[PDB]
């Protein structure tokens, strides 16, 4: 609960530890926050892409690539870039050019998916989207070894909501 | 064909109030259309062509 | 006429096939199945609790006579948590649990008539609930109704004096006035994300973990109904009506046991 | 013995069934799986695979004396083509969330013009089938026709896995009768509660096997008959590619 | 009540001897379980045609020859061959093809008929489907002496149904 | 896709851009504004004082369930004033106003 | 505007709802916040 | 930073490469893996798996300060992706007899504006590889340039095996210099004896990288630089399915 808008990447890919692993449930506490989350939480059912966008806030002098997986549910969540490689996924390589757009697939047996979950969903939900190091943020002499990417996320032009409801009340604090 | 309903008068309420919606889809997938609405942030001068040009480096 | 039923399909005949006959036939449209269900029949009594009008809401029964109740014709309830939310079930609770006991009234709640004669394994129909409170004296009766698979927990009272189930912006129904005529009515759309629902059985799990429990699927009933009212002692029966019905895939109906007694049956 | 219009061929990939008594193929519903893509995913599928498009042949059980009617074997699908024998649909299924497919069936049993006796095949979708999908290891009546209850539910009227085996000839079916035929040939279109299914959780068909009227003989006649099948998903079509399974078991 | 679905054919012909004997109502016991019973259940009338299927399922080489009737009400269900062949009947040959189609033709004073009973209906109801055996099962030295003859029912192309109703409720067990 | 997200305008994409996909829209309408709040939500309990209907108005609230009410859906009310005029309000009030108090059911009015 | 109200039973409380008929809304802004939960990795309901 | 007419994806199922600093992509040969039929084979193949047609990515190895001239790591085709991490292809692949396809790979590797160094990537046909046919596990400098000769041919000038690496670049290649490229990307069509290949005793394309110009840099610059590649079959056709492999090593 000490959020903050970014994950940090480092100067060493271990293969067997992800940089981030987010549940693709419109749910995840991960989202809680995003009006994506806080507009879907007002609906029963939604459909289409959901877009995670990170943006690299490290030196123009680093240098690195990523391996940025969604793997549907199924077989449990990947527990090594090797295993997320199997699945659906992209590699990001940094250069002049700031961030990258990754759309998971919408992929489901029934064309409406539940918004919220009623009790926790398991080893469930929709599946995830694991980001890896492929290659180690790399660097000069003089420049920090590490940078923040920013995450953040949005809807596809694909994406539908449909029956309004209301969520169960809260208080913010 | 119909069930149990038999009145005269056209339905106060329409039908897409008085039942569901019955929609289709196709096997291929469907274009969303381009834009959802009219609201927008807009990107000016994002190019160029025009300024105190060609001093410019090369 | 000879045939072959080893094929899986036999040819129709009338009288006209082997004798010297005439066909009879005389149109009727009273067997089309949108016909058929077009009409109301009850899946049990429910009750209020007292004060529900100006608290929160909490799971309660009254005599095994609840609170809530899901919007699907199988069975539900689940006697032994009279006081628990209540559940979908796959089996029918007798009236008593112990041989000398009965199985008349059932406890559980269902649309009885539609379990005994259900010939299809898939269908997709719209709900239209009524309400019939048991007395002809003044009521007071609150609905909320949440479609199915959204918050179905109406627990935090949010305003002061206002039931908990009266709040936000969920479907909320509310009748209560000396000129009423006490019953609600209302028809509900089709709000499973399933293209068809599972009629009698559902041959697969809850989770990937197959967690083995099969039965139902997920998300395919018509939603909740949570009660609040001012007669806590009235009782008052749901009644289920399918509007426009549709059903998929003939399949066998409940069993009737042999009269092991004539030649034919009867009533009761 | 058997003949003409009688006598048929089905050719799957390098795979190809014959037999020289059949009664025709019972499509159910009338229809056949289309190998359309599922419009619930974004995902292209992986569809067409040759080696995935052919019968699958194993033995089920064998028919005896002792059968009494309506004592069926159960063979809950995609599931049981899910292992080792499944080949490469076993293989491509386990690494894939989820299968759209229809199914094409042969069951076979022999005898002789001095045998009498004749089985019912069906084929239903969501029929109650074990917990883990598997096929019915032994011939049983378990649970017919008012479905598994609890223990403790002594009055109540029955569970919602009743089969009232009076009328299992609602579902597409065939019989296989010793003085009529040796083979019975059964397809079926896809049909679920969704546009494809996480078969995963979900054996939404069963091809059953049912006594219908009792295995009869003179001595000397063959004494029990083995029952054996041919399987062959029908353009199945594949989405939502993962890493494997694995404990497939 | 430990019913089978068939009847057995015997090597005797004992023309005092149905092998089946079904009264032609919806009620009959007989018919509790099929389809067209369960469906019958549920409307006050009916009218039409009613079919008897039945599948050979003996061995190749038996033989045989049935009597298949029909007697509407008046005289009473008959009771031997003899008066049965006197009504509405069909012969049906053992050969080749395995089963045989007889349809009850709707013989009745009034235009539809009432599904179920109210009390138990005697004597009456609508008559009776006889089998009998014309001619014994015949066979060769090496082949079992009976045989299993399925029964089935169903509505015929001229079967009708009116009236939606509910049947008294039962409990299977 | 490789995007420039410091624009402050992000190019919108479907499963189409990277992959081998198809787009999968599907129209609906209950996203319009308007169908979204054209439904009822209340904003509290009030309440009447005795024989107001044959003498002067007087503010007053029964259990904090007052006489009047604005017209709003921002908060209201200020519970330490329930027999004063109700006003709008900047902030919520809890239920109780120590540690050990509870924040529901809410005090002022308000949608 | 204000409603002032006057009645018969001073004992019964009423509720008082709101319908927005016809909504316009004009430049979108953030909601409110929603607590981190410091349990899972979802919510749920209440 | 990376930029512009180098900036390039390479879409290939559920899978896509992305670089900022390309130099293209050499088709060694000048031509493509068509995907045709071998004509050799009289059955029909399984081609066109969606499944199969994408991006393998894993681990090389490590590039050092260390590594001498020449020094290389040798990756034998189609067998490194034959395994758990060949997915959908290696389970295919298991289950025929044989195979016929190109390869399409992508090597990675970055480091900094202030380190000097360069790698020499190459495909070759009928390169020799290890017995086994697997991923060298460290860089050597093993059996250059006269190739391996038994222990007592004292004399023997040299052996069949021989690589004369002066001369490596021959092979389609692409070097990946740090001050240039981050990324080198190749293709090659199919080449072979035959028509078609039993790869089971076959590695016929070897993936090498081989270092040219040692790693130097100053301190504080990075210090070990990971090399890893993307590898994807170009349009694999497979004929003779039987059951599997199954000893996959």
């Amino acid at each position: 609960p000490n959020a903050v808008p970014y994950i940090e990447a480092s100067n060493t890919a271990v293969k067997t530890q992800p940089l981030a692993v987010y549940q693709v449930t419109l749910s995840c506490s991960c989202l809680a926050n995003t009006f994506l989350a806080a507009l879907s939480r007002n609906f029963a059912q939604y459909r289409g892409s959901l877009v995670y966008t990170f943006v690299f806030t490290g030196t123009a002098m680093m240098k690195g690539k990523f391996l940025i997986a969604y793997t549907p549910p199924g077989a449990g969540k990947p527990t090594s870039r090797d295993q997320a490689m199997q699945a659906t996924y992209a590699i990001w390589d940094l250069g002049l050019n700031s961030s990258y757009s990754f759309t998971v697939p919408f992929i489901s047996p029934t064309h409406f998916r539940m918004v919220g979950t009623d009790q926790a969903n398991i080893t469930n939900v929709d599946g995830w989207v694991t980001v890896w190091q492929l290659t180690p943020l790399t660097y000069p002499p003089g420049c920090p070894t590490s940078a923040k990417i920013l995450t953040m996320v949005s809807a596809g032009k694909d994406f539908s909501l449909k029956m309004p409801i209301s969520p169960a009340p809260w208080s913010p604090q | 064909s119909e069930g149990n309903e038999g009145v005269i008068i056209n339905n106060f309420y329409s039908n897409q109030y008085q039942n569901s919606i019955d929609l289709s889809a196709n096997a291929t997938g469907s274009d969303p259309p381009k834009t959802y609405g009219q609201f927008s942030n807009l990107l000016s001068g994002a190019v160029n062509a025009f300024s105190n040009m060609l001093p410019l480096l090369a | 006429g000879v045939e072959n039923a080893e094929k899986g399909v036999t040819e129709n005949t009338d009288a006209t096939a082997d004798f010297v006959a005439q066909p009879v036939y005389l149109p009727e449209n009273q067997t089309k199945v949108a016909f058929f269900y077009d009409r109301s029949s009850p899946i049990g009594a429910f009750a209020v609790k007292s004060g529900s009008l100006e608290s929160g809401f909490a799971p309660f029964s009254n005599k095994a006579c609840p609170n809530s109740v899901i919007l699907t014709p199988g069975p539900q309830f689940d006697p032994a948590y009279d006081q628990l939310r209540p559940q979908r079930l796959t089996e029918i609770w007798g009236n008593g649990n112990e041989e000398t006991s009965e199985v008349f009234p059932l406890k559980t709640k269902q649309d009885y008539s539609f379990c005994l004669f259900s010939p299809f394994v898939y269908y997709k129909c719209d709900l239209e609930v009524t309400l019939s409170p048991h007395t002809s004296g003044a009521h007071g009766l609150l609905v909320r109704w949440c479609p199915t698979g959204t918050p179905t927990k109406p627990t935090t009272q949010v305003l002061h004096e206002v039931s908990s189930l009266s709040e936000g912006r969920t479907p909320q129904v509310y009748s209560a006035g000396p000129g009423t005529s006490n019953q609600i009515s209302f028809v509900v759309p089709y709000n499973s994300p399933l293209s068809v629902l599972p009629a009698v059985w559902y041959n697969g799990h809850k989770r990937f973990d197959n967690t083995g429990d099969l039965g139902i699927a997920p998300n395919s009933d018509f939603g909740t109904l949570f009660f609040a009212g001012t007669k806590p002692d009235i009782k008052f029966t749901v009644y289920l009506r399918y509007k426009n019905m549709r059903v998929f895939c003939p399949r066998p109906t409940v069993f009737f046991p042999w009269p092991t007694s004539g030649d034919k049956i009867d009533m009761t | 013995e058997n003949l003409s219009d009688r006598v048929s061929q089905d050719t799957a990939g390098n795979t190809v069934t014959n037999t020289q008594s059949t009664v025709g193929r019972l499509v159910g519903y009338g229809t056949v799986h289309d190998g359309e893509h599922p419009a619930s995913c974004a995902d292209t599928a992986s569809e067409k695979i040759l080696a995935v498009e052919r019968y699958y042949t194993f033995k089920v059980n064998d028919w005896t004396s002792t059968q009494k009617p309506f004592e069926y074997i159960r063979i809950p699908l995609p599931h049981v083509l899910s292992g080792e024998d499944g080949g490469v649909f076993g293989a491509t299924l386990r690494r894939h969330y989820l299968v759209k497919t229809g199914w094409r069936v042969q069951v076979q049993c022999n005898a002789s013009q001095f045998h009498a006796g004749s089985l019912l095949v069906f084929m239903a979708p969501e029929y109650p089938t074990l917990d883990v999908f598997a096929m019915d290891n032994r011939w049983s009546k378990d649970n017919l026709p008012n479905g598994t209850r609890t223990q403790t539910n002594r009055k109540g009227p029955f569970a919602m896995d009743h089969q009232n085996f009076w009328q299992w000839t609602l579902y597409p079916h065939q019989f296989l009768n010793l003085r009529t035929n040796t083979t019975v040939d059964l397809e079926v279109p896809y049909v679920n509660i969704a546009p494809t299914s996480s078969w995963t959780q979900h054996a939404s068909w069963t091809l059953v096997i049912a006594v219908v009227a009792p295995l009869t003989y003179s001595t000397g006649a063959s004494t029990s008959l083995d029952i054996t099948a041919s399987i062959q998903p029908v353009r199945p079509v594949f989405n939502g590619l993962r890493h494997e399974v694995l404990s497939r078991q």
